[PDB]
């Protein structure tokens, strides 16, 4: 039922894409930030709070 | 276990006991629909020492989001029965 | 537990929240009742005398200073009920609760004991499937356009109908199955 | 060893020739006869081997993966019995002539009294299961799997066929009776050097070292429950068998040889070790621990003493049946859930109890409790490798410690805590399953009582 | 006064005792507002799928299959070749095997010596 | 013909039976916990004999029975060892057993998985009877393994619950940090002594180097829980109170100790590894008693107990006493098992409560449990013609009189009173003030179970030290003389512990409030142990098994290198080749080059 | 504060479905219908068939399997005292160097 769009993608550029992928991890705009853009395979996705 | 299984009645006359002991409130005033901040003039604190004689009285704590708005002894023993799971 | 949060605490609502940990607390710290009354008592005196503060800076300023004294005075071992999410038995019984749609998968010869349940069970199914097919409509009605603001649900306010999405909170296991 | 052979064959007849609603049993039936034939091969004797002919021969080494092989068959039709109902009869005999083909290139293979004969059926064997994961594979990178799971293997393949035939120019002869008896050392130079990287290179990349185990985790995951049995059970067990084979003539140049992968395995076996406790995938878990214990094993091969080939022995066929039956139960999870995820399916103890002591007896064997003869061959290499050097028992500590520490964390997982609530569409445990993982464990605990059987000519 | 708590990385901070929940604004009152609204929306989606008697599977959960397949699948197409990946990768691949080939080999090397000269005592050494 | 290996055979084979009988009928019935316990009970009264035949002859045998796989030179057999120890041991852990069911049969009769329980507990049994009675190293493993997977499924026994698992799992981490000392002792005396047979390799050792007798004290600390591995004792209380009653208290967790007893001729011809011993009992005891000092819950500070006598024990052996520690592993199970019985009933009658906060006086309102813990209490601290005392006065007596280290005399003095001090802080704050109990009283005890099962332990902790250290034939040489004040040193600092933490809990009824110091809070918190070392090294590692083994190399690296620069290269050159726009001018010009080459290159 | 006016409607309708439910969990007298179909004195039966028996069966393996074999059962050579004889040979061990006796 899932779809192609829904998957992780590459790491945000612009303020456009970066709202599209808070859009699609149900988060806020400002709630949303992803992990620095290195070598390692984080790409598109939310560094939540590290709490326990 | 061999614990006795505790119906409404006896939640009930527990409530209303623990009620009648405290002083600030006169015995013979209280009811089972009586209101805490209006029918009897109960502060807010009184509330939460309330809930504090019910959670010694009972053996287990109520969560506070659940106790912060528990103002009538029936809705409270209607909150306890339904938290003990009792028949009647 | 049952009540839904809020978008957020008031300051009588995180005032209240502290007088409560703090007594409890110091009721661990005094362990006999005649001094954990002294000290309550004595707790309760200190914290009326600003009851009637107005100012909201004040009184942010206040139930702060609180909050980190009381995080310094807090008995690293506080006395917690045994069914408190601290407790010793915490989580004891979990294993004992087992859902309700298992019965669906009991074999005939089990089923044959007992048929007087699995008749009310039947009847309790019946109800189930006409309630749900009324509550979707009602819902769908009732919900504010564009998504419900707050995850606390409305009563039946019909005469046939029952309270939305109630199955699976009336057909809780129990707290004690076995 | 004709009476093995043709019987299997004769499978192929019987199959296809069939009632369209008979095929299952009668496969059953006929596997668990020719495994109770290929009984017969257990004894063995202290002298030379089983000489049968001049094409196959037999060993104490030989015998217990023709037993396990034979043995297998059964469990893989009674495994794939419930998946494949919504399939068209040609489909499903399709299905089983693949198995009873892999099961007669394994035969085989196994017995293989000449290198090439050996490296044809060995390099067969890999079109089958090839085939398995590829049609009836569920996902889309089941493909891209399959490509890993070949080339790997052609290109580690490769220069020991070309070894193979260099061999045979300069020795005259590649049986293994002539290879022994007249076995010479090599020189140390660096054509010597060439030739003990291509003929040990080709075993290596199938056990999987370390490095080089990438595909197994892709492999396993694609392939269905049948495909991971077979892979995990007898497919890894290859490898160990050639290099056993094969050692004998690249002495002395295995001394100095064999230190980069003595250190590949070591530090190896306790990266996946400790990989498997994070991982979010049941099979992916399971990959990774049997990843662990060829790791061992291959430390067992290269340190080339009595004990450390008794133990290796003795811990493939006990860690084939260990993970084809963690296989059986983790598919048992799938095709109630379909989701293949641990953290989904939760506190099944209290929904399916006697699976749950299934689960715990394949935990606890996978964790090497004794007297199993996981714990057996495990410690027949610890020794040999403390022999070797006394610094290796840091390592085999540590890797033991982490092995029931994720062994453990698999249980909990799924097993206890409290249910999710959503799921509903899990139904009682079938006879099927519960068959399933008797006939996976009891040989295991039969098995412990004689040891000797499995712990291979050096006994 | 009385002496600060410290968090840390493993003890992290109170929730009380953080200064910003106490800096309230109307937009701090919004964002709350909204993240409730999400959490209500997304509440109500999983009832409504949950209590439905004609529903007999999984909850397939959009939030989970993201998680595995951005732990698994996800990362070699967002890899990029930096110095701090492939100076890590280097050490934590490399140094380990290097290091445990010098400590085996020295310890051999040790052992063969000691063989040689004769003085190691291996009196009722038969297994090996 | 010598009925002592029929009996010694016949009490551990009858041990098995219900174990066989599992599968039958029976076991579907509620009767089967009273087969189990008659079955034990007769498995005790039966392996009375063989005690009695060692106590008039001293007979001494082992019994080579079945002949296992034999590897070239080695072989291996099951073999059983029959020494004083082991037919010592065996009635003592058979009685605390039944004595453990018949508790189990009152306390756990709301528990639907019942025979279950039972079935655990005669495992757990037969498991022990293994380990104590094993001859070579091979069956000794056997035993040591198999008991900790029974208290790994004993101690999760509500597998609903988080933290019963998670201290399940703590226990099983533990004693594989032990496990990796114990297989390093197994292969070093395979391979140098080419025997795990006790005979061969007492007799090849006449020197024990350094290397097996650390692997033997890392296995002992990692069993019996010494300050290195010590947290998974404490946190093993998370399971039901007899599972605790049994084995965490008196029968499982001596047998590291027991270990070190095993190979006792090879630790008295090394001086490092019995100083290692004795400083890590020392500091073991001291720090167990130290935290129990501070502790609320009741099975806490009783487990903490335990940990002090097990470095108690662990010190007694540094100071090349071996049978005194063996005597001190009797009487510990007796007094411990019945403190922990105690304990049990006290929860059971407060509907499951365990703060010692909410217990007031229990006195007046439950005698018999009164009388029973203050017997206990009396006979742990030690008292002269006690239990406690022959194991209690003889061990300081040693250790006082022996070339020993001034820190380790010191922290076992500290550690003798701070047993007596947390002995008083439980009975004062158990038994002494006003009751705090929430106000329905479910107070009862008239059970004839728990009473017939408190009582026998009684009578063994009353009798059972004289009767033994009078019927044992010698084995050491006494202290026969001493300085007067030497001589009490035992009993002035048990008096001391009792007076200043009596009046150190007389002033909590004053009516004033100070806040705790540091080290109160170091005390509390387990010398904040438990957090530091159950946070820091976890996530250390869990990390790294995601970050640099799982996608670094793994996912990576390792994919960069063989497949992908081969795909890399693969695409690039084919689409070299392949783009060609199909004019035969360039192919012509192409082969023309190709043909003065060659003319120029080939000859 | 308190809960609201709609809000105490779904407590009092669930929370009397919830007491329906609950009650419909108790049982009826002949609700466990159980299906019917066959095919001194305990310690008594018990002393034979779990103490004696197996004495029997070890009793048997050891003395004529296992100590068939050499060395698989190995004594202590009990303790020779002086001034005891032994049964076997019938000599008599010396007595001692009779030492000063005195306290
Ligand atoms: C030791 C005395 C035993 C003598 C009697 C002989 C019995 C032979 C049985 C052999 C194994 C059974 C087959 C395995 C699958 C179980 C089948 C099943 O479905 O159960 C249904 C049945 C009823 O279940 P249910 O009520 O319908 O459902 C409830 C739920 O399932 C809930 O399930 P549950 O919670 O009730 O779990 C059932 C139970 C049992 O389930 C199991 O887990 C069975 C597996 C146990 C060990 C796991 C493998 C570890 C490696 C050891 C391998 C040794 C093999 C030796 C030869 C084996 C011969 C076949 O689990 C346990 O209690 C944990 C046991 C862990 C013990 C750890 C220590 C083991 C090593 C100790 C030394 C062994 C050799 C001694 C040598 C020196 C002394 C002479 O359960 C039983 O019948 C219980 C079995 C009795 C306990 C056996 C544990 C010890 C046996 C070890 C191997 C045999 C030793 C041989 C000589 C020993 C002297
Ligand atoms: C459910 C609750 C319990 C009920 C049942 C209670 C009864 C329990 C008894 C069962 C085990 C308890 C231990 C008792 C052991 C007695 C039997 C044992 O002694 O016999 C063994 C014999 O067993 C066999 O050796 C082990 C069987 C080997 C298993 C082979 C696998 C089976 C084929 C399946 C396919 C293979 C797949 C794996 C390929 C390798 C060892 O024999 P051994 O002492 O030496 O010499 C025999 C006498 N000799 C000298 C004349 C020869
Ligand atoms: C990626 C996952 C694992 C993959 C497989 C890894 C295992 C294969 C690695 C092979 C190990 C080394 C190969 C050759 C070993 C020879 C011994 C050498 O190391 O020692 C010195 C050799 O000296 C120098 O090292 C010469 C070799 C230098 C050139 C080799 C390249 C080194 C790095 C390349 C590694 C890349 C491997 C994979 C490529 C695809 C001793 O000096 P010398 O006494 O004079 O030579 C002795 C040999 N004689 C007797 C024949 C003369
Ligand atoms: C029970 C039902 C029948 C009761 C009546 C029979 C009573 C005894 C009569 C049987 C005669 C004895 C017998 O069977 O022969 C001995 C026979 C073995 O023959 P051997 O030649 O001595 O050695 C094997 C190598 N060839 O012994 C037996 O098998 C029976 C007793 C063996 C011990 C019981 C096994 C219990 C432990 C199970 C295995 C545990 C794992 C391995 C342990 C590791 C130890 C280091
Ligand atoms: C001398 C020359 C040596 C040549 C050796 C050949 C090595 C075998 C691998 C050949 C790969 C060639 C194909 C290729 O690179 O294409 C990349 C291709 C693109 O996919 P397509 O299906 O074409 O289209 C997708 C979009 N629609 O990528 C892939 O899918 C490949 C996935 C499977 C890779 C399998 C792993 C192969 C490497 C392992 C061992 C091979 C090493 C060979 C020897 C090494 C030196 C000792
Ligand atoms: C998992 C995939 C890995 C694939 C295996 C890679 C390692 C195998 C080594 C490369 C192939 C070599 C095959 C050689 C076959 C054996 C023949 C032999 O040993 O005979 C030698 C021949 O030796 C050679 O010719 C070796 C030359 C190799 C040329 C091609 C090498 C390929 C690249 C080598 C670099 C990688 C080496 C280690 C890689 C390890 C795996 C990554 C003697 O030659 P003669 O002239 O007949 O002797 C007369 C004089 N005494
Ligand atoms: C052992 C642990 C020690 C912890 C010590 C912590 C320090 C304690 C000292 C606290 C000092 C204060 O009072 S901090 C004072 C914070 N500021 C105010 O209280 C102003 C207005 N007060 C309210 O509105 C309340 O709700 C009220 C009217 C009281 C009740 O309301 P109700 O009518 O709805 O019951």
């Amino acid at each position: 039922h899932v779809t192609k769009d829904m998957f992780p993608g590459p790491y945000p550029k612009t303020p456009e894409e970066r709202a599209a992928a808070a859009k699609k991890y149900n988060m806020r705009v400002e709630d949303y930030e992803p992990y620095p853009d290195d070598g390692m395979g984080y790409g598109d996705y939310p560094k939540l709070p590290d709490r326990s | 276990s061999d614990a006795p299984p505790l119906t409404l009645e006896a939640i009930k006359d527990r409530v209303l006991y623990v009620l009648k002991l405290y002083d600030k409130i006169d015995p013979e005033k209280l009811s089972v629909n009586s209101h805490f901040m209006k029918d009897l003039g109960l502060d807010s604190l009184d509330q939460v020492e309330i809930i504090m004689a019910m959670e010694d009285e009972f053996g287990f704590e109520i969560p506070d989001i659940d106790a912060e708005k528990l103002m009538c002894p029936q809705e409270i023993v209607d909150y306890i029965a339904d938290k003990k799971d009792v028949y009647e | 537990a049952f009540s839904a949060p809020a978008a957020y605490l008031t300051h009588q609502q995180k005032v209240l929240r502290l007088y409560k940990r703090a007594l409890r607390h110091l009721e661990s710290w005094c362990v006999h009742r005649d001094k954990y009354r002294y000290f309550a008592c004595l707790m309760r005196a200190r914290f009326d005398e600003h009851k009637n503060e107005k100012d909201m800076v004040k009184a942010t300023q206040l139930l702060r200073q609180a909050e980190e004294e009381f995080w310094y005075g807090q008995h690293p071992q506080p006395y917690i009920f045994p069914e408190s999410p601290g407790g010793t038995s915490y989580e004891r019984y979990e294993c004992y609760k087992v859902p309700e749609w298992c019965l669906d998968d009991w074999h005939p010869s089990e089923k044959a004991m007992y048929p007087d349940y699995f008749a009310k069970r039947e009847q309790w199914k019946r109800l189930r499937r006409e309630s749900w097919e009324r509550e979707v409509k009602q819902l769908q009605e009732e919900t504010p356009p564009g998504g419900p603001r707050t995850e606390a649900l409305p009563p039946a306010r019909k005469e046939g109908d029952l309270p939305p999405l109630w199955w699976h909170i009336v057909t809780r296991p129990r707290e004690r199955p076995m | 060893m004709l009476k093995i052979i043709i019987p299997t064959t004769m499978l192929l007849p019987m199959t296809w020739m069939s009632k369209h609603n008979m095929i299952w049993i009668n496969a059953t039936v006929h596997s668990l006869l020719i495994s109770l034939i290929s009984l017969s091969l257990l004894n063995q004797l202290g002298e030379n081997s089983l000489n049968f002919s001049l094409t196959f021969f037999s060993d104490s080494l030989s015998a217990p993966l023709l037993v396990l092989t034979t043995w297998l068959l059964p469990l893989m039709l009674m495994a794939s019995q419930s998946h494949l109902s919504k399939e068209t009869t040609t489909r499903k005999k399709l299905y089983i002539t693949m198995l009873i083909l892999l099961q007669l290139f394994l035969i085989m293979t196994f017995t293989a009294t000449e290198l090439i004969l050996f490296y044809i059926l060995f390099e067969a064997t890999l079109v089958p299961t090839l085939i398995i994961i590829t049609r009836w594979g569920n996902q889309t990178e089941r493909l891209n799997a399959g490509l890993y799971f070949l080339f790997y293997t052609l290109a580690g393949s490769l220069p020991l066929l070309v070894a193979l035939v260099y061999i045979q120019n300069t020795t005259g002869s590649l049986n293994f009776l002539i290879i022994h008896y007249w076995s010479h050392p090599l020189s140390n130079s660096w054509s010597n050097i060439f030739m003990w990287l291509a003929c040990i290179m080709a075993f290596m990349v199938k056990m999987p070292l370390y490095g080089l185990h990438l595909w197994l985790p892709k492999a396993h995951v694609e392939a269905p429950i049948a495909g991971s049995m077979v892979l995990a059970a007898v497919l890894l067990k290859l490898g160990g068998y050639g290099m056993m084979r094969i050692t004998t003539i690249l002495n002395p140049l295995t001394n100095y040889m064999a230190y980069p992968f003595l250190m590949l395995s070591m530090w190896g076996m306790i990266m996946t070790s400790s990989i498997c406790l994070r991982q979010t995938d049941l099979k992916s878990l399971i990959a990774y621990s049997s990843v662990s214990h060829m790791a061992l094993v291959i430390v067992a091969i290269m340190i080339q003493t009595p004990w450390s080939f008794m133990g290796a022995t003795a811990l493939m066929i006990a860690h084939g049946l260990t993970s084809s039956m963690l296989f059986c139960l983790a598919n048992t999870n799938y095709e109630r859930v379909h989701s293949r995820t641990m953290i989904l399916a939760r506190g099944l103890q209290t929904l399916l109890p006697l699976m749950a002591t299934w689960w715990l007896v394949a935990s606890l064997t996978n964790l090497a409790l004794p007297p199993s003869i996981n714990l057996i061959g495990e410690l027949f290499i610890i020794t040999a490798s403390f022999s070797w050097s006394n610094i290796t028992i840091i390592l085999m500590g540590m890797n033991m410690m982490i092995t029931a520490l994720y062994s453990l964390y698999m249980l909990i997982t799924t097993q206890r805590g409290k249910y999710t609530h959503h799921i509903n569409n899990i139904k009682p445990s079938f006879t099927r399953e519960n068959a399933l993982m008797a006939l996976h464990i009891l040989p295991l605990l039969l098995l412990t009582l004689n040891p000797k059987m499995i712990l291979g000519p050096l006994y | 006064s009385f002496p600060k708590y410290k968090p840390s990385r493993l003890a992290t901070l109170p929730a009380t005792l953080d200064p910003a929940e106490y800096d309230i604004s109307p937009e701090t009152r919004k964002a709350q507002a909204e993240r409730l609204a999400i959490r209500s929306r997304l509440k109500r989606e999983y009832l409504l799928q949950y209590n439905d008697p004609n529903r007999l599977g999984v909850i397939e959960d959009p939030a989970l299959i993201r998680w595995t397949y951005a732990r698994s699948a996800n990362i070699y197409p967002n890899f990029r070749p930096t110095p701090k990946t492939s100076l890590l990768g280097a050490l934590f691949g490399i140094g380990p095997l290097f290091f445990w080939y010098y400590v085996f080999k020295t310890d051999r090397d040790k052992k063969e010596k000691l063989i040689q000269e004769g003085k190691l005592d291996q009196t009722f050494n038969i297994s090996y | 013909m010598n009925p002592f290996a029929s009996l010694t055979l016949t009490t551990l084979t009858i041990l098995t039976i219900p174990i066989m009988m599992s599968n039958s009928n029976i076991y579907k019935t509620n009767l089967y916990p009273n087969y189990v316990k008659t079955t034990v009970s007769y498995a005790f009264t039966l392996s009375l004999v063989p005690l009695l035949m060692f106590m008039h002859t001293g007979q001494e045998m082992i019994i080579s029975n079945w002949h296992w796989m034999t590897l070239q030179t080695v072989e291996l057999s099951l073999s059983f060892k029959m020494d004083y120890f082991s037919v010592m041991f065996i009635p003592v852990a058979l009685f605390v057993t039944w004595s453990i069911m018949e508790f189990s049969m009152w306390y756990m009769h709301s528990d639907p998985f019942i025979n279950r329980f039972f079935k655990y507990l005669l495992l757990f049994l037969i498991t022990m009877m293994i380990l104590v009675t094993a001859n070579n190293l091979f069956q000794l493993f056997i035993g040591w393994e198999g008991v900790g997977i029974m208290s790994f499924l004993l101690i999760g026994w509500w597998h609903g619950r988080t933290d019963a698992n998670t201290a399940a799992l703590q226990a099983i981490l533990y004693n594989r940090i032990g496990d990796i000392g114990f297989v390093l002792s197994m292969a070093w005396f395979l391979t140098h002594s080419n025997a795990w047979d006790l005979q061969q390799i007492f007799m090849l050792n006449n020197e024990c180097p350094n290397m097996p007798l650390i692997g033997l004290l890392l296995a002992a600390a990692g069993k019996s829980a010494q300050f290195g591995l010590h947290p998974w004792l404490p946190s093993a209380m998370e399971g039901p109170t007899p599972v605790s009653a049994l084995l965490h208290s008196s029968t499982m967790v001596v047998a590291g100790v027991f270990l070190l007893i095993r190979f006792y001729p090879l630790m008295e011809t090394n001086k490092l590894v019995q100083t290692m011993t004795l400083c890590l009992g020392a500091i073991t005891t001291l720090f167990t008693a130290l935290c129990a000092i501070t502790q609320n819950d009741i099975k806490k500070i009783v487990a903490f107990s335990t940990s002090s006598q097990l470095g108690l024990m662990m010190v007694t052996i540094g100071i090349n006493q071996p049978h005194l520690a063996f005597l001190h592993i009797c009487m510990h199970a007796f007094f411990k098992a019945m403190l922990f019985m105690c304990s049990g009933s006290i929860i059971h009658s407060l509907n499951d409560e365990q703060d010692i906060r909410k217990m007031g006086g229990l006195y007046k309102a439950m005698p018999f449990t009164t009388t029973a813990l203050i017997i206990g209490s009396l006979a742990l601290t030690g008292m002269p013609y006690l239990t406690g005392f022959y194991s209690k006065d003889l061990i300081i007596e040693a250790v006082n009189m022996s070339y020993t280290n001034a820190w380790a005399l010191l922290m076992t003095l500290i550690a003798t009173s701070l047993t007596a001090a947390y002995s008083t802080r439980i009975i004062f704050f158990a038994f002494l003030g006003k009751p705090r109990f929430p106000p329905l009283v479910l107070i009862n005890e008239n059970n004839p179970l728990l009473i017939n099962s408190i009582k026998r332990l009684l009578i063994g902790s009353i009798f059972a030290g004289f009767i033994i250290s009078n019927n044992i034939p010698p084995m050491t040489v006494p202290n026969t003389t001493m300085p007067l004040y030497m001589k009490m040193t035992a009993l002035i600092v048990t008096i001391m512990g009792f007076m200043l933490a009596l009046e150190l809990n007389n002033t909590t009824y004053y009516l004033k409030f100070k806040y705790p110091s540091q080290t109160y809070k170091f005390s509390n918190m387990l010398g904040y142990y438990p957090s530091i070392m159950h946070r820091l090294p976890t996530y250390h590692n869990l990390s790294m098994s995601q970050k640099s083994a799982s996608s670094l190399l793994d996912l990576i690296w390792l994919e960069t290198i063989l497949p992908k620069t081969t795909s890399f290269i693969q695409m690039k050159m084919s689409i070299m080749v392949s783009n060609q726009k199909g004019l035969i001018k360039l192919y012509f010009l192409s082969f023309l080059i190709t043909i003065m080459i060659s003319m120029t290159l080939f000859n | 504060s308190g809960y609201t006016p709609d809000e105490k409607l779904r407590l009092q309708q669930l929370r009397e479905l919830r007491r329906r439910w609950l009650k419909d969990q108790e049982l009826s007298p002949r609700e466990p219908v159980l299906p019917p179909r066959r095919v001194t004195y305990r310690h008594s039966i018990f002393a034979v068939t779990h103490v004696l028996i197996p004495v029997w069966i070890i009793h048997y393996y050891l003395k004529y399997h296992v100590t068939a074999k050499p060395y698989t059962v190995v004594e202590r050579k009990p303790r020779i005292f002086p001034g005891d004889t032994i049964l076997e040979t019938g000599e008599v061990i010396p007595l001692m160097k009779e030492f000063p006796d005195q306290h």
